[PDB]
């Protein structure tokens, strides 16, 4: 059951596994993400909502009057997407909110509703995207890229053993919010910890304790276990927990009941743990020599004295406690420390502690963040209160909460976007495990820790950095009084807004000019993640282990398709089937096992939630009823792979094809390739050129057609029906009554685009591919694109190939082309250019454009219309007028001379110069459009009146149409009810519609119905005649330019580039080169039929680079071509359509148990000659990434075709007709025009403009610059031994300027001699080292 | 300006063998200070030396 | 300079602002006899801008402009790898060259090249100029200079004569020893890119498949038979850093 | 809401200004009239002495390609006394053959007279022209026609052959080197009719982003901040009382433009004179009639018999109409517009109105049939 431009021409699929989730939607990364941006919300969780209810209510600081928001809305555009990008303006939505001011009243209980007055206020403008996920930004479409930043939290790290000598390792943990300021925590070689902010001055960990309500009391409780001391005056007999004696050796007598089950130097081990655990051993007699140094839990004062005895983190000393027993204190309390666990940090780092109270850390606080600034309470509290604490300048998002969380092993996901006690103590008791080997770091690299941040959220960023300006202006206005007559619509501005909304859209760093060589390149563009950027890394100081493949990226990055160079490992794609959470971390399909069963049922998976799992492989044989085959299957799990049981596998991958990006899934036999080739072809792939026409792939992966429908190049039919209209321009389409809306004319008008410029200058050129009369239907292909061929992707041309060496032609990846090739136009390609002229206005007068230029020939204002500018359809070339304009000269003193000249040469010579528009120098091309828009006030020219002529004809056509429709279907209806009553059938049929508007008839209800239709008639022509009456209005109206601005003329030109040596040629399996020759057609190898070959290829560039998908693409090739010229000889000698459908189906069938299933019998005899019609040039043939075609179904094929099975045949000299010693390989292989034409690149100079402070020539082929001739070319001559050619170089050629001049002056004269001097630059430097007060001077 | 970063008194000439009144002009009045301006009458390169 | 014939100020005229209204208000406070609280206060702050003028981020932190970007003090211009030494003094651009991508030539003998006969029009000017008066063709310089403009029939006959033996220095980048600039006589060819022989490939590490290459003229007669002498690709046969032929058959031969 | 525009020219920048450096501004070389005839200079065979009078000479170029010094003043500039003229001459002469032909000419004539020199024997009405150009060059300027066939002995056809291929010559031969591109200028207030009556607007084009770096010293950029306001302000205040005081120049053009001087706006906007003369001096507006200076709308005034007074503007836009609009056969003379304004009111003299036609260059009533 194929669709209508599928059964035109089908493709033979070779794959073997069926597809269960097809594939989606290639562009919702940005339309999901700018949809959630616009939209209204319920609640404020996404968008303008979430931005505006951030700031509103706005509040003075009286509380006398409040400001506050109610809603928003946004209109539709002033101009269309294809509008906006002639005129050169911005596609944008102008924003309305509704705001209310209420007053309170003084001297009155809480607010009293004095008066509230509600008003809605103009916002600005709001970029819009379009269908195809673009922006178009002053007329040029833009695309947004997506980023991979680091996801907030809290997260542990440690260094790897570098930021010390010692070898120790030093853990930290930082604390990451969306807005804020960063808390770090770390510790130092003497294993104290120390708190950061800011990456400012270290400073004692427990100084944020003391900042809060903490005692040191507290702390210790927290970050401590204690101790429990009894003197039961004999020696403090002493409590015991057993497991407390782990990793010791006894120091005394342990005993109970009079049993020593530990003796002095006897280490305590696991068994006398036992016994003691067995037999409850609590009382424990120690002497004072085991406590003498432990640590004071608490503080402990005399009952007699009252005074003080020992403070708080104190070790103890046999004094003290001898102290401490006369003062009647029988219960101590004491600190637990270890090294296997338990270890004392927090206790040092309170002795390190120099602060004692709050006030004290908080002044350390503010001497920390303000250096030098005599601080004082109220500013250090109100600081250290809104550093974290404060919700409108710290927030920790919702996905930092759960992050915050879910590190912390808490169970609830909500929360507050601001910090507590709670969080930074168990912050600090995390890093404290960590150190104390009970915990493990994070990986910054894993895809769990890092978050996708689409076009959405960043212009709701900016909107809320806008709005926050927008409040501050508004409560410095609202401080005041005259609020009996002040309205919302004279408190805001809309500048702060708008301002800011313009600066991200046009000049961001993830704001880009779309690329736009083919629709691979778009949709590779709009489906790019980016690591840089605002709040991301950098080119040089990011690392190298960011740069590296993680297995996590399974399924979510493909790991083939990066840019080498500079940004290797920073620029990704995403997969084929990749999606995002809502809060943003990638994730992707996978099928549910159920009972060792493979079902149907789809799950997306996260990075943190797959690890837990074991995957099985889309390779896996299934039976028919979904159980496995082989008792083992390989499955990933934890991050490896092995072999697993029928029984422990949880998921599978959905397709063969899920790992890699939309760009290397185009490629064919790509398991038979390297992968640096295959990364090479893959980012060769997108900078091809579209070409005069379009020639399907002949071998591909079955990819195409999601391509060409989703880049939005082609005209998709919205509706099904039939086609009413078709024209090399538009398409009319008559909907079926099933989908026609009530009381509508039932049309489709598709307005193609012809040949209009893209971003890189070339052609996007739109062509029909339906024909009168046909029925379509929903999502049909209507008109082709560039780069397109009956809806699918087409970048290239199918060229016959060898390979073997010809003559050293071919040495070292140079490339023998035919002249055939040259000869059908098969690489040519058109390139078009535009040019402006301005008319302004100046203080001496009005710029005038005009065809009366007061001092050029007739000949040159030849092709200059009666308004001055050139006729559409001219050949010009360099120097050649297109517009012709005037400036004022002014006026002068009028000397008897001026005066003379203006006497005998005209008046107008006197007062104007020449400042026309001209073709650049070297630029040739033909005239297909020129654009004129006029500032209102001024009045219309001709051409102006002439193109607003063709527009208004434009419209008037599809008014025309529609209301013809109505027309007729009124008519027909008028006419049915007439003849009802009694009127003759032939009279009326030759009565005229006017003369059916006038009849009588009788005095019943038909009368009343006749008039009711003519009402209705009349009323419908008024309807159109006012919609008519609109778009002449909109037409015809001026326009607003820029101040000064009076008119503008866009002229635009179109050129035809054909191959020739030096330009660029590759394939798809990363093997490029350039054409060396072009050679006559006699002279290429033919075989034994007089065939000869387009292209031959150099043998001995495939083994050593290992690219042997080629080889394999050619033999196929050659197998598809054979089928094609079967059909072509059968359809020649015209024979029945039985042995056609009869090949077809032989065709078809071939292959090892394929996925496609094929029947011609459901096909009428028109459809199986109009399928063998498209397939007589070759049949098609889709070959998967990793599910593709064996060779021994290659084999099968060339059999079928009457080929050579081991693909290879004998060739003939065409320069001597001696046969080739050994057999050669000949195909068909689909090679790709890459934008590097020599044009571009060639260039040369003898002398021109150089710098004005180094008086050196410029840099560029567009300056007519000079090369470079650096430190390694000066080495290079000082190793030869050339002196004089480097002081030519050095002195006459660069910078010495009487050098120069004398030289030139001696080269022209035949005297080839050089009288150097001193370089300017050196000069230049004595200047600026005595503008340091340094004295250097030449002497002697 | 006068007594500015880019003055002419001091710097030199803006244009050739022209003072910056107007007085003075052409190559015959080389080498001459004009009184009402105080700028030679020499070439403008000198304004690449002079500090 | 900007549009509406406006000028905006560079970094080392800010600087130099800075400094003179700094000194300027000292001098007014001193002179008017001022408290010492405040003199002090302005002399600190002038000496930090003449710091900050010497050499700009050095001491204490750098002083940015509107574009948040520091400003480029004296020390700036002279040192680094944009200073004037590494990148005005040391190497430099030149007249008299050009760049092009490079194809291979079969048929060609070691110290020959094929040569453009566009880029070849461009790079020997002079030579055409002194050629065409010499022989009376034209009479004065802008006789020539139309004659060349026009690209007569006769420009090619003396184009022909001057590249006779004049060779031509041909450059591929990066230079990592002596051998990536080696000296070739021109054979005129058409279409735009330059001819290469194979043989040669190796020392300049070059392939064709996109690579360009530049080159360069040698004016005087001593650069020419330097050219011709030390640095003649029949010259360099045998490599400098060992004593194996570099110059030897790969591949297909 | 502020009019957005509905065309533009798209922005010629194309990049994505990844580059966080970029060098200092340095410049390029122009190459003007006199860079050319200098390199011409240096090409030619001449001597030490013949390159010193080519330099002097062409020293003494201007824009036009006129000679703007007579030779004994180029003679003098030599500096040596064996010179003779005779030698400055034949240097000016080889000189006057660079290209562009007919450059560094003394006078029309001479340069006419120097562009004949290079046509080839064999153009039709050569010697015609060449006659014409030589003994009567003003007869052709009065386009007499008669005396000049008086003189030339002529048929009618002839002379018109020689006219058409005189007036085929260049008289500014060196203009054609255009090393100079079209500047302009930007307007700073913007006037617009609103509810009928005009009103005034500053330029969005400024820099409005109010910002301070506090991540690091901005005190004394805080007391700019606010100078810009008050520039922005005094602006804004005098160009709106100018354009307040002159509502009738903006709907019916000049002939109403009011006599007012700065110490009218002085008094309006309470500053001293010269902070007005100040602000009104190289700043422009932009109307539906053109770009104006604010200095445009001062002017003087003469006495009105009904009691009132006249703007010098107003006079001179009455004359060009009356002017304008005179009889073909015989044009008027200054003593009749004194006349014809003479009863509309305006009591000026005679005098002066020669002075006004003189500053709009206007020909005598003379010249003008
Ligand atoms: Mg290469
Ligand atoms: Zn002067």
């Amino acid at each position: 059951v194929y669709s209508y431009t599928e059964k035109k021409r089908i493709r033979k699929d070779f794959g073997k596994r069926p597809q269960v989730l097809d594939v989606p939607y290639l562009l919702s990364i940005q339309l999901d993400s700018f949809q959630k941006f616009i939209e209204q919300d319920p609640e404020g969780q996404y968008g303008l909502e979430a931005a505006f209810r951030s700031v509103f209510p706005i509040q003075s600081y009286s509380g006398n009057s409040e400001l506050q928001y109610v809603s928003y809305r946004l209109g539709e555009p002033v101009f269309d997407v294809q509008e906006c990008q002639i005129r050169g303006v911005t596609y944008s939505a102008p924003l309305r909110v509704k705001l209310r001011l209420v007053i309170y009243e003084r001297e009155a209980p809480e607010g009293t509703v004095k008066d509230i007055k509600e008003q809605e206020v103009y916002m600005g403008e709001i970029p819009l995207m379009t269908d195809n996920g673009t922006f178009v930004i002053n007329g040029t479409e833009r695309v947004i890229v997506s980023q991979l930043h680091r996801s907030p939290g809290v997260f542990f790290d440690s260094d790897k053993g570098k930021t010390h000598s010692s070898g120790k390792v030093l853990y930290n943990a930082r604390i990451i919010p969306y807005r804020g300021s960063w808390l770090d925590f770390e510790f130092d070689p003497k294993d104290n910890l120390f708190v950061r902010i800011d990456r400012r001055r270290k400073l004692p960990a427990t100084i944020i304790l003391r900042a809060l309500n903490y005692t040191t009391e507290q702390i210790l409780d927290l970050f401590f276990e204690k101790v429990i001391f009894e003197i039961r005056d004999n020696k403090l007999q002493m409590e015991l927990v057993p497991e407390r004696l782990r990793g010791e050796t006894a120091s005394f007598d342990i005993e109970a009941n009079g049993k020593v089950y530990v003796e002095k130097g006897r280490r305590i081990t696991a068994r006398h743990i036992r016994q003691l655990e067995k037999d409850d051993v609590k009382l424990i007699e120690v002497p004072v020599e085991y406590i003498a140094g432990k640590v004071v839990a608490k503080d402990y004062i005399d009952e007699s004295t009252g005074e003080l005895i020992c403070a708080a983190n104190m070790e103890l000393s046999l004094d003290l406690l001898a102290k401490l027993s006369q003062s009647g204190h029988k219960r101590i309390e004491t600190l637990f420390t270890n090294d296997l666990d338990h270890g004392p940090y927090i206790s040092e780092t309170l002795r390190v502690d120099p602060t004692n109270d709050r006030l004290s850390a908080l002044v350390e606080i503010y001497r920390m963040m303000r250096p030098g600034e005599p601080p004082t309470r109220e500013a250090a509290e109100s600081l250290f209160e809104n550093l974290f604490f404060s919700e409108d300048r710290y927030d920790l998002s919702a996905v930092g909460r759960m992050k915050f969380n879910r590190s912390l092993l808490r169970e609830e996901i909500e929360g507050s976007g601001i910090l507590s006690k709670d969080d930074i103590i168990d912050v600090m008791k995390k890093l404290i495990d960590i150190r104390n080997g009970k915990g493990e770091v994070d990986d910054i690299d894993h895809l769990g820790n890092r978050r996708i941040r689409s076009v959405g959220e960043m212009a709701e960023n900016q909107f809320r950095v806008g709005l926050v300006r927008v409040e501050r202006a508004v409560k410095e206005r609202l401080s005041l009084g005259d609020l009996d007559t002040l309205m919302p619509q004279d408190m805001i501005n809309a500048k702060p807004i708008s301002a800011a909304v313009k600066e991200f859209f046009g000049s961001s760093q993830l704001s880009q000019f779309m690329d736009q060589n083919n629709p691979l390149s778009e949709i590779t563009h709009k489906r790019r993640i980016s690591a840089l950027g605002p709040g991301g890394l950098t080119r040089e100081r990011a690392g190298f282990e960011v740069r590296d493949v993680h297995p996590t990226h399974y399924g979510r990055v493909c790991p083939i398709e990066t840019p080498e160079g500079p940004n290797i490992g920073l620029i990704n794609s995403l997969s084929v089937y990749a999606q995002t959470n809502e809060y943003g971390f990638l994730e992707t399909p996978y099928r549910k096992v159920t009972d060792g069963v493979v079902t149907d049922e789809i799950h997306y998976l996260s990075a943190i939630e797959e690890g837990n799992y074991v995957i099985a492989q889309a390779n896996s044989n299934l039976d028919e009823e979904g159980h496995f085959v082989e008792d083992l299957v390989t499955c990933r799990s934890k991050g490896e792979s092995s072999l697993f049981s029928r029984d422990q596998v949880d998921y599978m991958d959905v397709s063969t094809q899920q790992v890699v990006s939309v760009g290397a899934s185009l490629i064919p036999f790509l398991e038979h390739d390297d992968a640096n080739r295959a990364l090479m072809g893959a980012n060769m792939q997108r900078q091809a050129v579209p070409t005069l026409r379009a020639d399907k792939p002949l071998v591909g992966t079955g990819m195409e057609r999601a391509v060409a429908v989703d880049s939005g190049v082609t005209a998709v039919a919205k509706r099904g029906g039939v086609v009413q209209y078709v024209d090399a321009s538009r398409i009319v389409i008559k909907v079926n009554e099933d989908e026609m809306y009530p009381g509508e004319a039932g049309i489709d008008i598709y307005n193609l685009t012809k040949y209009t410029r893209s971003n890189q200058n070339t052609c996007i050129n739109q062509m029909p591919c339906v024909s009168l009369g046909e029925p379509v239907e929903r999502g049909d292909v209507l008109a082709d694109g560039p780069s397109t061929d009956l809806g699918e992707l087409a970048l290239g041309q199918n060229m016959r190939v060898a390979f073997m060496p010809w003559n050293g032609y071919n040495f070292e990846d140079s490339i023998l082309v035919s002249e055939r090739v040259v000869q059908e136009d098969r690489f040519t390609t058109i390139h078009i250019q535009e040019l402006a002229c301005v008319s302004r206005d100046t203080k001496l007068g009005p710029e005038e454009i005009t065809a009366d230029i007061p001092n050029v020939g007739e000949a040159a204002l030849s092709k200059l219309d009666e308004s001055g500018i050139v006729y559409i359809g001219a050949e010009v070339t360099g120097g050649d007028i297109l517009v012709g304009k005037v400036t004022p000269k002014g006026e002068t003193q009028l000397t008897p001379e001026e005066k003379l000249l203006r006497a005998i040469f005209g008046e107008k010579a006197s007062d104007v110069k020449d400042s026309s528009l001209r073709v650049p120098n070297g630029v040739s091309g033909t005239v297909i459009d020129v654009q004129v828009f006029t500032r209102d006030g001024v009045e219309k020219d001709k051409r102006a009146l002439e193109i607003e002529e063709m527009q208004l004809k434009q419209a008037k056509k599809d008014l025309s149409e529609e209301l013809q429709i109505l027309e007729a279907g009124l008519f027909s209806r008028i006419r049915a009810v007439l003849v009802a009553g009694g009127v003759e059938a032939e009279k009326l049929d030759k009565l005229p519609r006017d003369r059916w508007l006038e009849l009588g008839l009788t005095d019943e209800e038909k009368q009343n119905q006749l008039e009711q239709l003519a009402e209705q008639y009349d009323e419908l022509k008024h309807e159109f005649e006012k919609k008519l009456e609109a778009k002449r209005r909109k037409i015809t109206q001026g326009d607003d330019l820029a101040p000064g601005v009076l008119k503008i003329v866009k002229v635009y030109l179109a050129v035809k580039r054909r191959i020739q040596p030096g330009d660029k040629m590759a394939g798809r399996h990363g093997n490029k080169g350039v054409i060396s020759k072009i050679n006559p057609i006699e002279d290429m190898p033919y075989d034994e039929n007089g065939t000869p070959v387009d292209i031959v290829l150099n043998p001995l560039g495939v083994p050593s680079r290992m690219n042997i998908g080629q080889i394999l693409e050619t033999h196929l090739g050659m197998a598809a071509k054979g089928i094609g010229d079967k059909i072509n000889a059968m359809l020649k000698q015209q024979q029945e359509v039985a042995k056609l459908r009869e090949f077809i189906q032989r065709a078809y069938d071939l292959g090892a148990d394929v996925r496609q299933k094929v029947d011609l019998s459901t096909f009428s005899d028109e459809e199986v000659m109009r399928l063998a019609e498209n397939l007589r040039k070759g049949m098609p043939i889709a070959t998967p990434v990793f599910d593709g075609a064996k060779e021994a179904e290659i084999k099968e094929l060339l059999k079928l075709g009457d080929l050579p099975t081991s693909g290879q045949i004998r060739l003939y000299d065409g320069r001597t007709g001696e046969q080739f010693e050994r057999p050669v390989t000949v195909g068909y292989m689909y090679m790709l025009k890459l934008n590097h034409l020599v044009d571009d690149k060639m260039h040369a100079r003898s002398t021109g403009s150089y710098s004005l402070v180094t008086q050196q020539p410029l840099g560029g082929k567009a300056q007519f610059g000079g090369q470079r001739f650096g430190e390694m070319e000066v080495w290079a001559l000082e190793a030869y031994g050339a002196a004089y050619t480097l002081q030519e170089m050095l002195t006459v050629k660069s910078d010495d300027v009487n050098g120069r001049t004398k030289m030139y002056k001696n080269i022209v004269d035949g005297n080839h001699q050089m009288e150097p001097g001193m370089p300017e630059s050196f000069n230049v430097l004595l200047k600026e080292i005595r503008s340091l007060g340094i004295n250097i001077e030449l002497e002697d | 300006e006068r007594d500015g970063l880019f003055c002419a008194r001091i710097f030199g000439p803006v244009k050739d063998y022209e003072c910056l009144c107007g007085k003075y002009k052409r190559l015959k009045h080389r080498g001459v200070i004009c009184e009402k301006c105080g700028v030679e009458v020499t070439q403008t390169k000198v304004r690449r030396e002079r500090m | 300079p900007l549009d509406g014939g406006r000028f905006a100020t560079s970094d080392l005229n800010d600087l130099y602002r800075r400094v003179i209204n700094r000194n300027n208000r000292l001098k007014r406070l001193l002179d008017l006899a001022a408290p010492d609280i405040i003199v002090r206060n302005e002399k600190r702050m002038l000496q930090e801008a003449v710091d900050a003028l010497l050499d700009n981020g050095r001491r204490g932190r750098a002083i940015t402009g509107s574009n948040k970007r520091p400003l480029k003090s004296l020390a700036d211009m002279i040192k680094g790898k944009q200073g004037r030494f590494r990148q005005n003094l040391l190497g430099k651009r030149v007249d008299y060259s050009g760049r092009s991508v490079i194809t291979v030539g079969p048929y060609l003998r070691l110290h020959q090249c094929g040569l453009p006969k566009k880029m070849a029009l461009e790079l020997f000017k002079p030579f055409i100029y002194g050629k065409l008066e010499l022989r009376g063709l034209a009479t004065t310089i802008k006789a020539a200079k139309k004659m060349v403009e026009r690209e007569e029939a006769v420009v090619w006959d003396i184009l022909d004569e001057v590249i006779r033996e004049h060779p031509v220095l041909l450059n591929r980048a990066p230079t990592l020893h002596r051998l990536g600039i080696q000296a070739f006589e021109p054979v005129l060819i058409e279409g735009k890119a330059i001819q290469l022989h194979p043989l040669v490939c190796a020392a300049y590490n070059a392939d064709f498949d996109g690579d360009q290459m530049a080159v360069h003229v040698p004016l005087t007669l001593e650069a020419q038979l330097e050219a011709r002498a030390l640095m003649m690709s029949t010259n360099n046969i045998l490599s400098p850093a060992n004593g194996e032929p570099i110059i030897v058959p790969s591949q297909d031969v | 809401w502020d009019t957005i525009y509905t065309a533009g020219t798209p922005s010629g920048t194309s990049g994505d200004y990844i580059d966080d450096e970029l060098p200092v501004y340095q410049g390029e070389t122009t190459q003007t009239l006199q860079d050319y005839l200098m390199w011409q200079v240096e090409l030619t065979p001449f001597s030490d002495t013949d390159r010193a009078i080519a330099t002097s000479i062409v020293d003494a170029v201007d824009e036009t390609g006129y000679l703007t010094v007579p030779l004994e003043d180029i003679l003098e500039s030599i500096g040596d006394e064996e010179i003779d003229i005779d030698e400055v001459e034949a240097v000016l002469k080889r000189i006057q053959r660079f290209d562009p032909v007919g450059v560094a000419a003394k006078d029309l004539r001479d340069c006419l007279l120097i562009q004949l020199s290079q046509f080839d024997k064999t153009t039709p009405w050569l010697e015609e022209a060449r006659l014409i150009i030589s003994d009567h060059l003003d007869l052709l300027a009065n386009h007499d026609f008669r005396t000049l066939m008086r003189v030339t002995r002529l048929k009618e056809d002839v002379l018109k052959e020689a006219v058409n291929l005189i007036q085929s010559l260049d008289p500014r031969p060196g203009q054609s080197i255009q090393t100079g591109e079209p500047e302009y200028v930007i307007p700073d207030v913007l006037v617009r009719k609103h509810n009928g009556h005009w009103t005034v607007e500053l330029n969005s084009d400024s820099i409005p982003r109010l910002q301070i770096n506090q991540h690091y010293n901005l005190q004394d950029a805080k007391w700019l901040i606010k100078s810009l306001e008050s520039r922005n302000d005094t602006l804004l205040r005098v160009s709106r009382c100018i354009v307040e005081q002159q509502q009738a120049f903006f709907e019916q053009g000049e002939e109403y433009m009011k006599p007012m001087v700065l110490a009218d706006i002085a008094q309006a906007v309470e500053m001293h004179e010269s902070t007005i003369s100040r602000v009104t001096t190289q700043k422009y507006l932009h109307s539906p009639r053109g770009i104006f200076e604010l200095k445009y709308f001062f002017s003087s005034h003469v006495n009105t018999e009904g009691g009132g007074e006249a703007s010098s503007t107003a006079i001179r836009a009455l004359v060009k109409k009356l002017i304008a609009a005179e009889n073909p056969a015989k044009p008027l003379s200054d003593s009749k517009l004194t006349s014809l304004l003479s009863e509309q009111g305006i009591m000026v003299a005679r005098r002066t109105v020669a002075k006004y036609r003189e500053s709009l260059s206007i020909p005598p009533s003379n010249q003008r049939k």
